[PDB]
């Protein structure tokens, strides 16, 4: 709950008072203006996003994810830029020098906390 | 201390009553000295009460209920046949609302008053709690073991109690 | 066939009980 | 939402807990003293004992029984939640005292509906 | 954390941030390709694990493969 | 032949042995 | 450490419910913890062992304790084909009254101990109660010792060196000839001297074994090799087994066959047998170096083995460090060798009874050859399942270069495909022949069937003296080259023993031997189809080649790439765990309709009615259920009211188990949403929260968990019909 766990609150604005359709279910009746709505996990929240933005223009749109201490984070956006779209300020993690083909076998990680693409 | 094969600095106090330097088995970890003392005074009052019933099961006090005089064995189911031994845990459970008033094994063990006595059941106060509690334990201890070397006495001798001591052996 | 070997077995296995235990705590 | 109306909220409001304050130990007693009361019912009629003239006595020992195990649960309850020591029912001493509440208010409760099915 | 890894089979045709539905995935530029795209995954802490990416990943075998590592409050995705 | 002892064994192990066991190892996750 | 899994902090962070489940199914996975490095391994499951071991001689003395002191086990010495062998009393305050007389026998109220073991305690020598409490204190103080040492090897200093455990070389020179050799010629200095003179009338216990000697001269003039004298006199003909009466005074005589009255083996023939055993077991023990250095590097024994004909890869140079290193090959060639011992253990127990007055009580046979089949097949299943966790995290094919190993997951797709096209002709080759006779039965004409004798088992029945057949060879003709070879020796003992159709012992033969044994290698070729499939397929797959990356019982790879539902190494046990059960399923009906019809009498009631598929559905289950299901009434009940009431039990095991293995988690995972919330949201209750998150459970537990079931109800359910069937026909 509120007290205990993270709830996100997607804040976003409009042209038109609209009908979308909530991830708890059912229409919503979307104020035309600016609106927020408290959710309780980010796959909601982004399903929201594709529920918006693959029907019409609805950008500028970003979660606020609220953490119960009380101060919030920026989901989703991150950078000004949509994230298939290609910014030139995110710096890569995740990644190793070739494919699969070359990962090591589980029995040379065996007895050490390696994993089996560290390399 | 007093175990003379060093083996005595267990989780065990010095200055606890009863106290003589004794856990070889080091039961002292991991069973809260205090209930284990509590469950030692207990053990030797009640079985110090039982044994005063092997002791006073000569002619007196027969209140015209019982009628089966020294038998020791059998005649706890002589009174779970008649009845009043349930009754007994009731009176028992009557005591033991008021006298502890935690009641729970190990959890939450009432530790206030610095020895395991609940709510200091002394009338004739001559004593308070001195080194007569170190002389309390072992009157529950010997208490403890003759007691059952009575009734071991009804178990393969089954003779009888008291007549064992005069010049009667197998 | 008698009961003192009862109560002398279930000492063993009463012993036998704090082995159990003795080894469980140190797994 | 509904179901959340004024006379629930006043009928949820003086309950043995919601209610404003009592001693944990008596706002145990109250709860024991109804369930106490309540668990004599289903084992006279329907017991094991209920032809005998022990309708009545294994009553008690069932539902005492019973409340053994249910303080049992309660004082697991309170050993592994309610860590802290906010001296109410989220506490470990006040829900020990609610938990001792329940005991003898139900061996009250139950020794108390033996004696009244008497008449 | 599920730890999402992702190989340099990446052609960086996005089909893994556009069929991620959480966020976790980003594209990163860089020369290595033709289309000068690889993708990141920076936010692994909200990494469910659903695999949708890996379903959507039209590599030759699967440049983004996600390993299931730890599972937290956010990763087992519950509601309440 | 001591009758007597499965009236007692068997109730303090079935029973009453999975309810403090119940205790020792479930207060025991959090220990 | 923290919490829970003191032994992982990858799940102690988990804050859902799965943190207790995979905290226990986790817990005996030692090679996957915190920071449990190799010799912290060593010195944990070397101590497991003993705290196992110690468990095991705990039940032993649990059987010699409730056997010692609530059977009537020397009343049933006195008359051991009438009384039933009691197991443990009772003690329910459930039973009300019309229960306890339906198991009153005597005094006790007990269970009757359909497990064989009277029969073997009886030809130990165990004539009395007092001996058995002397035993069951005797492990009691067994069991000390295990734990003791257990506890005694976990005391750090105690600790053995991970350099003494791969001392791998010298282990076999002392398990082979101390614990195989020595103690089973220590049980010949049982059977020589409690066995025989117990039998033969001799109370000899635990007085008079160095005063009276077995054979009336020995051992001083008996190192001189005249060794005849010790097998001078048997035990012929007029002997009832315990008494002295018609017995001689031998002591290794090598008769062969079984005895005329009990229809057990000789207890000279078993002497003189562990005796045999013992002494090649013991010149076994002599194989390998050690500190002395006469024996056998166990390098130059698999570096030495590459053919020049160069055909198996650079031979096994590799084998020996994937033997040191690992353990699950280790552990998998454990699981198939005792495996196959239970195995041949089932298949001698009843052939071979080696226990006096067994094939006497039909039940208890019809146990233990049931019990030791289920066991066979659940050890066989876990030699495949820990090879599969061998090929994952266990295995290294570079210092398996090209090697015998690294050749196997070469031709892998050979293998599956051969034993695929195997399992297949099999199945449409029992199925066919099945549907074919029972079609054909079915339209009015048991003639028109496909019947095959099965002459192979025929003619190897004729290799063994069995002459009801008409081959007359090398022993069922008596003029052959091994029938006068061993004239004198042990065949004609045996060959009455072999002729004979009242004894379990090659047994008469029609085509529903031939029908079922195909179904049986069915079950075979298809289990090991699955287990060598997802053992072979269990590091890479053209599916997914990151198998080897995911451990042994990762879940799938999701919907990606068509699908990928159990595609992990823990499939191929998830699956061939169903063939398991169905296999050993059709080894134990095919046993146990083949002696429902032998211990009738009616043999033609198995060979005319169990070709086709309705002789085993009408035949068998139909009609042998009978006294199961009337196990309790309306009208009353009666001592098998257990089995019955167990039998219904487990059938409600049994479908429980497809509610996880059908029905999987996503229903469950947003089912446990709507409790959640609606005791989130209800008053009175929502004081009383959780603190761990309520969360259905994880897809390898919920297959795993179905499989529990379907295992327990399926060996519930059969072990409640063996018993209850039998004791039911019988007792
Ligand atoms: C059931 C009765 C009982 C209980 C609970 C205790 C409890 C205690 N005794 Mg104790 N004691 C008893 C009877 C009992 N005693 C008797 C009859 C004698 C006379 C032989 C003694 C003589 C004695 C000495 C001389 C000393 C203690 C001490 C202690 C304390 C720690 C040592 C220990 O291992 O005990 C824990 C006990 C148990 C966990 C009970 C286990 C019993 C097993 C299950 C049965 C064994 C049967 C035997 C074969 C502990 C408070 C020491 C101490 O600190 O002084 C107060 C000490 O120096 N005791
Ligand atoms: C002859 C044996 C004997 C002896 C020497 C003692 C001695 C003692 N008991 Mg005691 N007690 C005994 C038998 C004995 N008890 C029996 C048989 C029972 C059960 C009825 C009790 C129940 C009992 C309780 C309930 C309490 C004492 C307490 C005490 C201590 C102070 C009371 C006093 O002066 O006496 C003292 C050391 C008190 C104590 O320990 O102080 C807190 C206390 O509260 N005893
Ligand atoms: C310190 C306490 C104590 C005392 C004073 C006694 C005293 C006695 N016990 Mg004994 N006994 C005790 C503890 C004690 N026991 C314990 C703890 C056990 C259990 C292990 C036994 C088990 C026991 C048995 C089994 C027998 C005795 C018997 C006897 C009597 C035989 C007299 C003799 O010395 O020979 C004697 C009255 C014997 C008896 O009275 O019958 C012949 C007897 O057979 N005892
Ligand atoms: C493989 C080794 C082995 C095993 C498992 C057994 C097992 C057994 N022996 Mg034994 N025995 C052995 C070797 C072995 N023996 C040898 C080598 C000798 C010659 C010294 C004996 C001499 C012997 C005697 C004299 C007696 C037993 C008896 C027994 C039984 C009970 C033992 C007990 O109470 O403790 C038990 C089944 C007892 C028995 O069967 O009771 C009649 C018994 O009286 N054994
Ligand atoms: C002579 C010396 C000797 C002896 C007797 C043993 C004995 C044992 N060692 Mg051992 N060991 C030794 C020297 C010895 N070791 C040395 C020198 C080393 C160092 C190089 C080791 C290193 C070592 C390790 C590392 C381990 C052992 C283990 C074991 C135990 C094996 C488990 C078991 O009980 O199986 C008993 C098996 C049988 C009795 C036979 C099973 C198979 C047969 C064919 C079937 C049974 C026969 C018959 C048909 C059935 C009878 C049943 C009856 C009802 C009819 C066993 C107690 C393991 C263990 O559990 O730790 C204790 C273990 O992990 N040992
Ligand atoms: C390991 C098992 C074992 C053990 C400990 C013994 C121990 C003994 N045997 Mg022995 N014995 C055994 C197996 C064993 N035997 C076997 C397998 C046979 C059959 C070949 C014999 C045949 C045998 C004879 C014929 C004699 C002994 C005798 C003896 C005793 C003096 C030597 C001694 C107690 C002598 C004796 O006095 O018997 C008790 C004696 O005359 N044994
Ligand atoms: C002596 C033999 C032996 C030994 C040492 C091992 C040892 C091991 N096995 Mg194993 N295994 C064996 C035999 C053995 N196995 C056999 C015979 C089979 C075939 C049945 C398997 C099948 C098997 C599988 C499929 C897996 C292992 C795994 C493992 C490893 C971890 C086990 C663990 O943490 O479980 C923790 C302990 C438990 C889960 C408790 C067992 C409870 C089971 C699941 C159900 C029993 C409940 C019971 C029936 C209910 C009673 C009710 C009543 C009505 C019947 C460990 C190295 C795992 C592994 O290495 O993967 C990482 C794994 O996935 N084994
Ligand atoms: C009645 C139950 C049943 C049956 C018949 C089978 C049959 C088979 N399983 Mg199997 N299986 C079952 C339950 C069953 N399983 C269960 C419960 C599990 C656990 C999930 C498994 C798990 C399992 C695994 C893991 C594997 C098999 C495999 C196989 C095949 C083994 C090879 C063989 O015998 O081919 C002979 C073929 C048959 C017996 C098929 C029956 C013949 C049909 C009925 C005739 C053809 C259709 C007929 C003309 C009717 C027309 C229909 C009409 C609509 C026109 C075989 C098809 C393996 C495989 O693929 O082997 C190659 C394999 O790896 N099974
Ligand atoms: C159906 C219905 C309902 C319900 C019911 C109810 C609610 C009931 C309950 C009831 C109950 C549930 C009751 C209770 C009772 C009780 C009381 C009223 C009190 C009494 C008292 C007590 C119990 C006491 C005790 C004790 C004793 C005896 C001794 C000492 C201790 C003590 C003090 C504790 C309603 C109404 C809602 C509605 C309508 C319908
Ligand atoms: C996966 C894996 C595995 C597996 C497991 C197992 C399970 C195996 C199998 C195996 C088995 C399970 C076994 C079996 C064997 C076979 C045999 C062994 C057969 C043969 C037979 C014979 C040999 C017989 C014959 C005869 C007769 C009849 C009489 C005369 C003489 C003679 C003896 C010749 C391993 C560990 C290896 C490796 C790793 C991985
Ligand atoms: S990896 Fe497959 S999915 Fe991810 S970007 Fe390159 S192509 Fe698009
Ligand atoms: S892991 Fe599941 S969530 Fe994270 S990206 Fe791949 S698919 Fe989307
Ligand atoms: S069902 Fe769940 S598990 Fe089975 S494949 Fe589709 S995703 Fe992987």
């Amino acid at each position: 709950c509120a007290e205990t766990e993270e709830k996100y609150a997607m804040t976003w604005s409009s042209d038109q008072q609209h009908i979308f359709e909530m991830p708890t279910g059912g229409a919503a009746v979307m104020n035309s203006g600016d609106n927020l709505l408290y959710l309780a996990r980010k796959e909601q929240a982004l399903a929201l996003a594709t529920q918006l933005r693959t029907q019409f223009k609805i950008q500028d749109y970003k979660i606020y994810r609220i953490f119960p201490s009380g101060e919030v984070q920026y989901l989703h956006p991150k950078d000004g830029v949509l994230p298939y779209q290609v910014n030139k300020g995110r710096e890569q993690v995740g990644r190793v020098k070739s494919t699969i083909g070359k990962n090591v076998n589980p029995a040379q990680v065996k007895f050490t906390s390696k994993a089996t693409y560290d390399r | 201390p007093a175990l003379p094969f060093l083996s005595k600095p267990p989780n065990l106090s010095p200055d606890m009553p009863g106290y003589r330097g004794f856990d070889p088995l080091r039961f002292s970890d991991a069973f809260d000295v205090n209930w284990l003392q509590e469950g030692e005074i207990k053990n030797g009052r009640v079985a110090m009460l039982a044994c005063l019933h092997f002791f006073v099961t000569e002619f007196y006090q027969f209140p015209f209920f019982a009628g089966a005089p020294k038998l020791a064995g059998p005649a706890h189911d002589y009174f779970v046949k008649s009845g009043a031994m349930i009754q007994i845990l009731a009176f028992i459970g009557f005591l033991e609302f008021l006298l502890h008033r935690g009641k729970v094994l190990y959890s939450d063990m009432e530790w206030k008053g610095r020895k395991p006595g609940e709510l200091g059941f002394n009338p004739l106060n001559l004593p308070n709690d001195k080194a007569m509690r170190d002389r309390e334990v072992n009157n529950g201890r010997l208490a403890m073991l003759g007691f059952a070397g009575i009734i071991h006495g009804e178990f393969l001798n089954g003779k009888m109690p008291f007549e064992q001591i005069t010049n009667f052996q197998p | 066939i008698t009961d003192n070997q009862v109560f002398v077995a279930l000492i063993m296995a009463l012993v036998c009980g704090y082995l159990a235990v003795k080894l469980a705590k140190q797994l | 939402p509904i179901n959340s109306s004024s006379l629930t909220r006043a009928y949820l409001s003086q309950l043995p807990i919601y209610r404003r304050g009592v001693s944990p130990f008596l706002r145990g007693l109250e709860i024991g003293m109804a369930h106490g009361y309540f668990l004599i019912g289903p084992f006279v009629q329907l017991g094991p004992l209920r032809n005998t003239d022990i309708k009545y006595l294994a009553g008690l020992l069932s539902a005492i029984g019973l409340i053994v195990i249910l303080t049992l649960g309660m004082l697991l309850y309170g050993a592994v939640s309610f860590t802290n020591d906010s001296q109410d029912l989220e506490s470990v001493d006040g829900w020990r005292q609610l938990a001792s509440g329940f005991l003898l208010g139900a061996v009250g409760g139950a020794g108390f509906a033996y004696l009244l099915l008497t008449l | 954390a599920h730890t999402v890894k992702i190989y340099d089979n990446c052609i960086g045709c996005t089909q893994c941030v556009r069929a991620c539905p959480l966020d976790v995935l980003e594209m990163v530029p860089w020369d290595g390709c033709k289309a000068g795209q690889m993708a990141s995954a920076p936010r692994t802490e909200d990494c469910v694990g659903c695999k949708r990416c890996e379903t959507a990943c039209p590599t030759d075998f699967l440049s983004i493969r996600v390993y299931l590592g730890g599972e937290t409050t956010r990763s087992m995705g519950l509601a309440y | 032949s001591a009758s007597y002892l499965p009236s007692i064994l068997v109730p303090t192990v079935g029973l009453i042995l999975p309810f403090a066991s119940m205790a020792i190892l479930f207060i025991a996750i959090e220990k | 450490a923290t919490k829970f899994p003191k032994f992982s902090q990858a799940l102690a962070s988990d804050p859902t419910t799965r943190r207790i489940w995979y905290g226990i199914a986790t817990a005996h996975d030692f090679e996957s913890h915190d920071g449990m490095t190799e010799e912290n391994l060593y010195q944990k499951i070397f101590a497991s062992h003993f705290g196992h071991l110690a468990i095991i001689f705990l039940w032993t003395s649990g059987n010699l304790f409730h056997v010692a002191w609530q059977g009537n086990f020397e009343q049933w010495v006195a008359n051991p084909l009438k009384t039933k062998p009691l197991a443990h009393a009772i003690w329910d305050p459930h039973f009300g009254q019309a229960a306890l007389k339906a198991f009153t026998r005597g005094d006790t109220v007990a269970n009757i101990s359909y497990s064989g073991v009277y029969h073997w305690w009886y030809t130990i020598g165990i004539r009395n109660n007092v001996e058995l409490y002397t035993g069951a204190l005797g492990l009691l103080v067994l069991s000390a010792v295990f734990l003791l040492a257990g506890w005694l090897h976990i005391q750090p200093k105690f600790k053995p060196s991970l350099s003494w455990f791969k001392n791998n070389e010298s282990r076999l020179n002392h398990h082979l000839a101390g614990l195989f050799g020595v103690s089973s010629l220590a049980w010949t200095g049982h059977l020589v001297h409690v066995a025989i003179p117990a039998s033969r009338g001799q109370h000899v216990g635990w007085d008079n074994f160095i005063m009276t000697p077995p054979h009336p001269a020995g051992l001083q003039p008996f190192f001189t090799g005249n060794w005849s004298v010790y097998a001078q006199s048997p035990d012929s003909m007029q002997h009832v087994f315990g008494t002295s009466q018609g017995a001689g005074t031998a002591i290794l005589t090598f008769l062969g066959g079984f005895h005329p009255q009990t229809q057990s083996l000789w207890l000279t023939d078993m002497a003189h047998h562990h005796l045999a055993i013992a002494v090649i077991f013991i010149v076994a023990g002599h194989m390998y170096r050690t500190n002395f250095g006469i024996g056998h590097n166990l390098k130059t024994i698999l570096e030495a083995h590459r053919p020049p004909s160069g055909r198996l890869g650079k031979g096994h140079i590799g084998i020996y460090q994937t033997l040191t290193n690992s353990l699950h090959f280790q552990l998998g060639l454990a699981l198939a060798s005792l495996s196959v011992v239970t195995s041949l253990v089932a298949q001698h127990m009843y052939a071979m009874p080696p226990y006096a007055y067994m094939a006497f009580d039909y039940v208890t046979q019809s146990a233990l050859y049931t019990h030791h089949q289920y066991i066979a097949g659940l050890l066989i299943v876990g030699a495949f399942a820990h090879g599969a966790i061998f090929f994952i995290r266990d295995y290294d094919p570079e210092q398996n270069q090209d090697n015998v190993l690294a050749r196997m997951l070469a031709h892998k797709e050979a293998v599956i495909s051969h034993l695929s096209w195997v399992s297949l002709f099999l199945g449409f080759h029992t199925l066919g022949l099945y549907v074919h006779n029972d079609v054909v039965v079915a339209f009015g004409n048991p003639e028109k069937q496909i019947l095959i004798e099965p002459i192979f088992a025929q003619w190897i029945q004729a290799t063994s003296g069995k002459m009801l057949y008409g081959f007359q060879v090398l022993l069922s003709s008596s003029t052959s080259n091994a029938s006068v070879a061993a004239q004198q020796l042990w065949l004609p003992g045996w060959l009455e023993a072999v002729n004979n159709e009242s004894n379990s012992l090659f047994l008469t033969i029609g085509p529903g031997d031939f029908l079922v044994h195909h179904a049986i290698a069915l079950g075979l070729h298809t289990t090991t189809l699955i287990l060598v499939k997802g053992a072979l397929d269990a590091r890479g797959s053209k599916l997914m080649p990151d198998k080897k990356d995911f451990g042994y019982s990762f879940p799938c790879d999701g919907p990606g790439r068509g699908g990928t539902c159990d595609i992990s190494a823990w499939d191929a046990f998830y699956l061939a765990m169903f063939w398991m059960l169905n296999t050993i399923g059709w080894v134990t009906f095919y046993w146990h309709w083949k002696h429902l019809s032998l211990w009738q009498g009616n043999v033609a009631q198995f060979n005319e009615s169990s070709t086709y598929l309705m002789g085993w559905l009408r035949d068998y289950l139909w009609l042998n259920s009978s006294p199961l299901i009337n196990g309790y009434n309306p009208y009353g009940m009666n001592s098998l009211a257990v089995w019955s009431w167990m039998f219904l039990f487990a059938h409600l095991v049994w479908a429980t188990g497809f509610m996880f293995l059908i029905s999987w988690r996503g229903y469950w995972q947003e089912l446990i949403e709507t409790l959640a919330w609606a005791h989130e949201r209800t008053p009175l209750a929502n004081l009383i929260r959780w603190k761990d998150k309520p969360v259905a459970l994880s897809i390898v537990q919920a297959r795993l968990v179905g499989l529990v079931h379907f295992t327990v109800g399926y060996i519930l359910t059969y072990a409640a019909f063996v018993i209850a069937s039998t004791a039911g026909k019988f007792s």
